[PDB]
């Protein structure tokens, strides 16, 4: 029992909430421009 | 120990935001196939239109 246990770890629980946060982001992130893109093929492809 | 329950109180939250996050990304590209489709469903019937009220005009012209 050292506090480096708990304290090193801590630093370690705020990394994996992090890339928790950003990996949920850049997810979405994609779902959200592939409608774009896909709803403009649907335009194009539609008046033409 | 100690620094096992430290990993226990992240690994819960970080599979329920991400479980979430990925059922929004399923959602939003759902909706966005199901309105491409209704989209081109309209573009359908005003195509066959145009063709039974052009067709019906040259005959009465003619």
């Amino acid at each position: 029992g050292l506090i480096k246990s708990l304290a090193e770890k801590e630093k370690q629980l705020l990394e994996r909430l992090e890339a928790a946060k950003k990996e949920a982001e850049e997810r979405v992130k994609r779902a959200e421009a592939e409608a774009k893109a896909l709803l403009e093929e649907a335009e194009a492809k539609a008046k033409a | 120990k100690l620094e096992a329950i430290l990993s226990q109180e992240v690994e819960a939250e970080i599979q329920a935001l991400l479980q979430e996050a990925e059922a929004k990304a399923e959602a939003v590209k759902r909706e966005a196939e199901e309105k491409a489709k209704a989209l081109l469903q309209a573009r359908e019937r005003a195509l066959e239109a145009q063709y039974r009220a052009a067709l019906r005009r040259a005959e009465s012209a003619g």
